[PDB]
């Protein structure tokens, strides 16, 4: 009985994959754009708050790179509210 | 043929660990046999975690289906059937 | 110096349907709305940077509410009625709905 | 005799029942009937990401439905 | 580097000086040794927590086994030279150090 | 924020402070049982849960049981406290005065000067997108040991069973 | 957070328990009714050294087991990997020496307990 | 509120180990032909309160050769670790969804018995050091079958999370499948809880109430208190993982109506253990286990391995 | 403790060694080395004394926090690299701490204090193992870190542990001691050429696995101990005493003999890299290594200490359990100087 | 001596858990994947002693990749910038309520 019930479970399981498979690129896209948002806008502000010091290229990437990064999520909340960085990161840990 | 005999000694004696044996190799030679096991491998090929990113075309190929569900890529209802 | 695109440029107007009312229908979802879908992910995976395929990213958007639109003047009662058992699960776990899934893929397969 | 041995054993039932119950309607009462959410996994946690935000209520109980579309 | 990297690391270092400071019954410094282990352990796992360099996963547990070893082998000599005294490091028979 | 996993890092810095000081074996094994949960906490935070628990089990659960057995066989009367001592609870000073001269370090939120730089700020920064499908990096991580890397399954097999082989070729000599 | 809130309330609670242990009974400790218990008699000598070689010579063996379940515990994950004839091997492999290990204690009376 | 949500899982329990106290006299009582306490209840039933009134209000000295820190700490962690080890425990749903609560309940049970090694050593009576010392070897030798067995029941149903214990258990339990293991289950938390047969650590005649003696009063009812934690909470938990039922989403509450008596149903067996059988004596009581037991559950470990495999059977959870 | 057991320990040391001569990756080095201790422990318990104990003891103790300081270097390694291939260590902090724990393996000075009192508390089987063996693993990987090794750190244990692998070599009488000092003095010549050219360091290694097995195989082969004890032994067998004379020489690197292609070829190196005064120095001090050689050939094969009576009766018994290994073992470590060419097959 | 029979018998047991990435299990990328990966294809028959030269600037960014030190240096200055301006600047009133939440 165990194998019977075992396998089918197995099946609406891969079942479940292909759901979320299905969902996921526009969840991609959205991240994306969301991500991009972040960027800019922070990089506004940067020109607001940096722009009294003398010398300082704003928004330099600190690579020689010119590949895109994908930005490790310490920047991109560079001035969101606690709270905000309580969502951010340990959100996912910290929930039950 | 005696071999045999100090087998109802050890299961007059030490009975626990006679059945501890016994099911302890058997466990290891059986799987061998069984059929299932290349299903089982099998079925841990069907189910992806990860996505399945898409391949550009290139002339034909053309085993792989163009989407929606070209009856060109693996069956799976072999597993349905289970 | 990093290249960025406009704050407004990448701006489209959201899908805004529940994770759980998404899910309910998004096995169809991604049997109907599809070409832009894997033409946006190969463009993805192809150059990695995401702004270079941004914009099919906004396409793929706008085929997911034609989509949806499509949907709503149809089925919706029993889609509201698949949907409305489904989320009632923390698990979201399809087995636990199912039969009004009868109702669901009947009167699309049929009305739609 | 040994029935008596019952308001002794059932005290412990009812004990032992409030801890069972009082989750599990806590739970609708606080989520509004939907039944608690587990996120066991980072995706799962993603989808109560798009949430919360999606609602203009921060509470992610409410589902908005295909009405929030138009 | 994170200053939480940075303590851990003191922490090693701490759990070094207690080891060579080294005092009366030798057991406090198979205890030191295991927490320098512990040190070293906590350091690798956050890591490979860190990059998610996937396989490196393994490693922390399979450090941890030899070293948690090479320990549980350290209190069999302990028992030894508890065995002709009642342990303490001020008692030694060697000679030139 | 919270700065939580960091001073978890402190007070897991202090478990070593009363721990490498050396005031009877059995208080240092109170040394590494409060290090131990924080250091199981510490790890937590990351969320390497299954490595965490490990620890918390595996170590904590074992070795300073083991330990606590030791000291049935060494004690001696009269164990010293952490009080016990001048050069002890010297020691402890000792460790307390410099780990917090790193704090007050971590208030300066220059870089460090000792050994190497430590970069400072909060710990949160470092992280990146943790996203997945229904798994976790961890499970799948350790899940490899045995599909994907016996050769290490065979030489920790082979050295645990020969360690056992060793206490008995020193147990069984008296 | 959640977990680390029930462990305040819960060692807090044990904390209030004791407080409410010591300070309220609020009567007269002395000397004699504070000596330990020793079945009456006063003892003999504090606590010393009740050495045994069949302590560690087994509960070393707990330990070296330990480690041994340590690497038995990845194996539910570990079963679903992709190629399980790779793996198979070595979940039986692993038992075997655990048990070979056993064996080899069970036969040279370093098994002795007690 | 998830505050008042813990209050509420920490009030009830109290409150049921101090019935399961009455209880425990009741029936093994019963088992006695004599009848358990009566006279103040009337059915006995207002007792416990007014035993542990008569312990808190008892002066609870502070021992002259004892240290003093470790001989208050150690209560504290017993009935800490006792209460902590409840969170995760789907009933049905569980308070905490921990990805892997399982191994935590490992987690807490194993650092249980430290305590005892304190209780024991900082009490400084000889009887105090020996009890405390024969204790922590059964206790030790005890956890590692019970964590193989526990490894070894938990291949097939996917996963360490708890909740998906209930969802692999939607028919035939699990006991069916794999009893013998259940069997080392229950005897291995009929030892690891420190119960009848296997009764050292209290020691009693043997030992005259073994490590526990020198608390005196409060710390004392911390220890009993802890035990009898320990007690419903292996039952409770034997009961979710060997015993599977019925689960309604929309009516939680109907599947704890069950739960409850299916623990119930363990705890009194040991109770009704207690009634039967002789203690073991410290050399028995670890030969069983290192030469019977465990040779079993090493089998049937590899045995319960190569199911998945040979069946086909492998489950679900990632 | 029966051979079958005791075969299959040494045979995983043989394991517990040559995996670190296989493996690329770190851990699986520092699994080489963690491995090869617990099965050398045991080894140096058969018989079993009070002393040896401690001698274990010893041995075990400094062992352990050297592999520690190991591990911890890798983890630092890798923190500001993210790698585990041997190849270069890309942080000096680190760098120097994984120099130390290999210090501490070769038992190089002032780390070195460990080896004379070991080797004191077992008997000269377990002793040879362990300066030869042992002498392996940690070398071979220093030859793989050979390329980034901050050469005065490296150098200036190589120079100290000359010196007091001399100091400290005047002033024993037992043998077992002496020959500790012998073996601490030669590890300064391994390491220090080693930063400049690696093959002459293997070939270093080779002559001083000979020699000290012809030591070693002597000592077993007339049961001396203390130099007394030797002193008795030029009356019964005389030649092994008269070849210990000689296999003494090559260890003080008189030039005919085979034991000066070591010195010999070092200076060639060290003197293309200029550092023309080091090598005076060393090979300066090499001499006052030799001295106690010959003071030790005094007390044996040139000069008749008093026999004592009881000796007679041993004269009838002839010696027993060949060991077959020796003579070539003297031999090769001997004669073999025209044969430096050789060398390159090294390459 | 690094014998290298792993290599020669080919077995490449011990080779495959070296290095950032190299096929780990479900493909799952490493953090750093890319710099490392460019970092790599720089080093082949340079070997070692002119690859310190010449693949200085790849390894440099992947440093920074693994540490993610410099961005941190700036980040922390930018912060520690906007102190300054606490007083003469309110920063901005979106983060508290802004399209963020709309922005899914
Ligand atoms: C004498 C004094 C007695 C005091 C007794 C106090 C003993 C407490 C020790 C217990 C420490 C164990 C804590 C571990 C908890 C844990 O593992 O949580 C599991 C859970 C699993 O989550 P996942 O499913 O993997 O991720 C998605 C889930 N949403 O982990 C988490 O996510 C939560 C992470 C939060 C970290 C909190 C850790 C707290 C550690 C505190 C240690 C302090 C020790 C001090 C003791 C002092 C005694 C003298
Ligand atoms: C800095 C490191 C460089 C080292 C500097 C030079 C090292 C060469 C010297 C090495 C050996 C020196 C002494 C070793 C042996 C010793 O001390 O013997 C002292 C001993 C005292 O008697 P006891 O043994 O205590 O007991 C008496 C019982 N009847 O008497 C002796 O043997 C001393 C005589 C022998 C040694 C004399 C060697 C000759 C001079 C040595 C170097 C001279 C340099 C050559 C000149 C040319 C200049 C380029």
């Amino acid at each position: 009985s165990m194998m019977k019930w075992n396998r089918e479970r197995r099946r609406l399981q891969i079942e479940d994959f292909e759901a979320r498979i299905a969902l996921m690129p526009l969840f991609q896209a959205e991240k994306d754009r969301r991500v991009l948002q972040m960027l800019r806008e922070n990089l506004e502000e940067e020109a607001i708050i940096m722009k009294d010091v003398p010398d300082w290229k704003v928004g330099e990437s600190v690579f020689h790179t010119t590949r895109w990064v994908t930005p490790m999520m310490g920047e991109l909340y560079g001035l969101r509210t606690n709270e905000e960085i309580l969502s951010a990161t340990y959100g996912f840990i910290w929930y039950t | 043929g005696r071999i045999a005999s100090f087998l109802k000694n050890a299961w007059a004696k030490e009975p626990v660990l006679v059945a501890s044996f016994a099911i302890g190799g058997l466990a290891i030679i059986l799987p061998s046999l069984s059929p299932y096991t290349n299903y089982a491998i099998r079925i841990n090929r069907a189910t992806p975690y990860n996505y399945p990113v898409p391949l550009r075309d290139d002339g034909n190929m053309p085993d792989v289906p163009s989407h929606p569900q070209d009856p060109q890529g693996p069956s799976l209802e072999w597993l349905k059937n289970l | 110096i990093v290249e960025l695109p406009t704050l407004e440029d990448l701006k489209v107007q959201e899908v805004k349907v529940s994770s759980s009312v998404l899910k309910a229908a998004a096995h169809h979802y991604g049997a109907q709305c599809d070409k832009p879908n894997k033409e946006f992910m190969l463009c993805r995976w192809e150059e990695k940077d995401p702004r270079r395929c941004l914009e099919e990213g906004k396409l793929v958007n706008q085929c997911a509410l034609d989509f949806f639109r499509q949907i709503k003047r149809h089925c919706a009662e029993p889609f509201t009625e698949y949907w409305t058992c489904i989320d009632y699960s923390g698990l979201q776990l399809f087995r636990h709905c199912r039969k009004q899934q009868a109702k669901f893929d009947e009167c699309v397969l049929d009305k739609l | 005799m040994w029935f008596e041995i019952l308001p002794g054993i059932a005290v412990m039932a009812a004990c032992l029942f409030i801890p069972g119950m009082a989750t599990a309607h806590i739970h609708k009462f606080t989520n509004g009937g939907k039944e608690k959410r587990v996120a066991h996994f980072s995706y799962q946690w993603n989808l109560m990401e798009r949430d919360r935000r999606i609602s203009g209520v921060n509470r992610y109980h409410v589902t908005k439905g295909l009405e929030n579309i138009d | 580097m994170p200053l939480v990297y940075m303590n851990i690391i003191m922490a090693f270092a701490i759990a070094l000086a207690g080891l060579l400071m080294y005092r009366s019954h030798l057991m406090s410094s198979l205890l030191c040794l295991e927490g320098m282990m512990l040190s070293l352990f906590i350091m690798s796992t956050l890591i490979i927590l860190n990059t998610h360099f996937t396989l490196a996963n393994m490693m922390p547990i399979i450090l941890l086994v030899f070293a948690a070893c090479e320990a549980a082998l350290g209190l069999s000599l302990l028992v030894m030279v508890s065995n002709t005294y009642g342990t303490d490091y001020v008692q030694n028979l060697n000679l030139l150090q | 924020t919270m700065y939580i996993a960091f001073i978890l890092s402190t007070i897991f810095v202090i478990g070593f402070v009363g721990f490498s000081s050396k005031p009877s074996p059995i208080y240092g094994g109170l040394g590494l049982i409060v290090s131990g949960g924080v250091g199981c906490g510490i790890v937590l935070n990351f969320g390497g849960s299954f490595l965490g628990l490990m620890v918390f089990l595996i170590y904590l659960g074992g070795m300073l049981v083991v330990f606590g057995y030791t000291t049935a066989m060494a004690t001696e009367m009269y164990p010293e406290v952490w009080v016990s001592n001048k050069t002890v609870f010297g020691a402890f000073v000792s460790g307390l005065m410099m780990e917090f001269c790193m704090v007050y370090y971590a208030l300066k939120e220059e870089e460090v000067e000792i050994i190497f730089k430590f970069n400072g700020l909060g710990d949160w920064v470092i992280y990146d997108t943790g996203d997945s499908g229904f798994f976790s990096e961890e499970a799948m991580g350790i899940a490899a040991l045995y599909s994907y890397g016996t050769w290490l399954v065979i030489v920790t097999g082979w050295s645990l069973l020969i360690g056992v082989v060793v206490i008995m070729e020193i147990t069984r000599g008296n | 957070m959640n977990i680390m809130l029930t462990l305040l309330t819960n060692v807090t609670l044990a904390s209030l328990l004791v407080l409410i242990a010591f300070w309220l009974p609020q009567l007269n400790a002395y000397s004699e009714k504070t000596s330990p218990y020793e079945c009456g008699f006063d003892p003999m000598g504090s606590a010393r050294l009740p050495f045994s070689m069949k302590f560690f010579l087994v509960a070393i063996t707990f330990l070296l087991f330990d480690l041994e379940i340590a690497l038995l515990l990845p194996l539910p994950w570990a079963s679903q990997t992709n190629n399980l004839k790779t793996m198979l091997t070595m979940a039986l492999f692993l038992l075997i020496l655990l048990a070979a290990s056993l064996a080899y204690e069970w036969t040279q009376k370093g098994l002795e307990w007690a | 509120m998830f505050m008042i949500n813990i209050l509420s899982l920490i009030i009830p329990i109290l409150l049921a180990v101090a019935f399961l106290t009455l209880v425990e006299r009741k029936v093994l009582g019963y088992m006695q032909l004599r009848k358990g306490p009566n006279v103040v209840g009337p059915y006995g039933l207002l007792q416990p309160i007014a035993d542990a009134l008569k312990l808190f209000t008892k002066e609870p000295l502070r021992p002259a050769t004892s240290s003093i820190s470790m001989f208050i700490i150690a209560p504290i962690l017993a009935l800490s670790l006792a209460l902590t080890m409840w969170v995760p425990l789907p009933m049905p749903y569980p308070l905490i969804n921990m990805n892997l609560g399982v191994l935590f309940m490992l987690a807490m049970s194993s650092l249980a018995v430290y305590s005892i090694l304190w209780s024991g050593w900082a009490s400084n009576s000889k009887y105090a050091l020996i009890g405390a010392l024969r204790a922590v070897a059964q206790t030790i030798s005890y956890e590692v079958t019970l964590a193989i067995i526990l490894l070894s029941v938990l291949l097939m149903n996917g996963s360490y999370t708890l909740s998906t214990l209930i969802t692999t258990q939607e028919h035939i339990w699990m006991i069916f499948t794999s009893w013998p293991l259940a069997m080392m289950w229950f005897i291995s938390t009929l030892a690891e809880t420190n119960r009848a047969p296997f009764d050292l650590t209290e020691g009693e005649s043997e030992l005259v109430s073994g490590f526990n003696v020198e608390y005196a009063a409060g710390p004392f009812a911390m220890f009993f208190m802890a035990e009898y934690a320990n007690i419903i909470m292996m039952n409770a938990f034997t009961a979710i993982l060997f015993l599977g039922a019925s689960h309604d989403p929309h009516t939680p509450e109907l599947y704890t109506i069950n739960f409850v008596l299916k623990t119930l149903a363990l705890t009194i067996t040991f109770l009704w253990i207690r009634a039967s059988y002789p203690r073991f004596r410290y050399d028995q009581l670890m030969h069983l286990l290192w030469k019977s037991f465990l040779p079993l559950t090493l089998a049937l470990c590899m045995w319960h391995i190569s199911l998945p495999i040979m069946t086909a059977s492998i489950p679900p959870q990632s | 403790m029966n051979p079958i057991i005791y075969t299959t320990l040494i045979m995983t040391v043989m394991s517990g060694t040559m995996l670190v001569m296989i493996s690329s990756h770190w851990l699986l080095i520092w699994i080489g080395f963690e491995m090869n201790l617990l099965a050398m422990i045991p080894v140096l318990m058969k018989n079993f004394n009070p002393r040896a104990t401690e001698a274990a003891t010893k041995y075990f103790l400094t062992q352990a926090t050297a592999s520690m300081m190991l591990m911890m270097a890798i983890i630092i390694n890798l923190l500001y690299s993210g790698q585990w291939t041997i190849t270069k260590m890309f942080n000096p902090v680190a760098m120097t701490m994984m120099t130390m724990a290999l210090a501490m393996k070769l038992g190089l000075s002032p780390f070195h204090f460990w080896v004379p009192e070991v080797t004191q508390g077992i008997s000269l089987q377990a002793g040879l193992l362990l300066l030869t063996w042992q002498k392996l693993a940690p070398l071979s990987v220093l030859c793989q870190i050979s390329q980034s090794i901050n050469p005065n750190l490296m150098l200036t244990m190589a120079m100290l542990s000359i010196l007091i692998g001399g100091w400290g070599g005047l002033n024993q009488t037992q043998l077992r001691k002496i020959m500790a000092y012998s073996s601490i003095a030669h590890m300064g010549w391994m390491t220090a050429v080693l930063p400049y050219n690696t093959t002459m360091t293997i070939l270093n290694l080779l002559i001083y696995i000979t020699m000290t097995l012809a030591m070693f195989m002597l000592l077993i082969h007339s049961s001396a101990t203390t130099t007394l004890s030797l002193s008795h032994t030029w009356n019964k067998m005389p030649v092994i005493t008269s070849l210990m004379m000689v296999t003494l020489l090559s260890m003080g690197g008189l030039p005919p003999l085979s034991g000066f292609m070591p010195k010999w070829m070092i200076i060639q190196e060290m003197t293309k890299n200029e550092s023309i005064i080091m090598p005076t120095l060393m090979a300066m001090t090499a001499l006052l290594n030799l001295y106690f050689y010959m003071r030790l050939a005094y007390s044996s094969s040139l000069t008749m200490f008093p026999s004592t009576n009881n000796m007679k009766m041993k004269w009838q018994f002839e010696h027993t359990k060949q060991m077959k290994l020796l003579p070539t073992m003297i031999v090769l470590s001997t004669l073999v100087l025209p044969m430096t060419p050789a060398l390159s097959s090294l390459n | 001596p690094f014998f290298d029979v792993q290599k020669r018998l080919g077995l490449d047991l011990d080779r495959w858990m070296t290095i950032q990435s190299a096929e780990q299990p479900h493909k799952i990328p490493g953090r750093c994947h890319a710099f490392e990966k460019e970092w790599i294809e720089c080093a082949h028959g340079i070997g070692g002693i002119r690859a310190e030269k010449e693949c200085k600037i790849e390894f440099d960014d992947f440093v920074e990749c693994l540490l993610r030190q410099k961005t941190m240096k700036r980040l922390s200055a930018i912060k520690r910038q906007r102190d300054k301006l606490i007083k003469e600047g309110k920063y901005t009133p979106p983060p508290h309520h802004l399209g963020k939440e709309d922005p899914r």
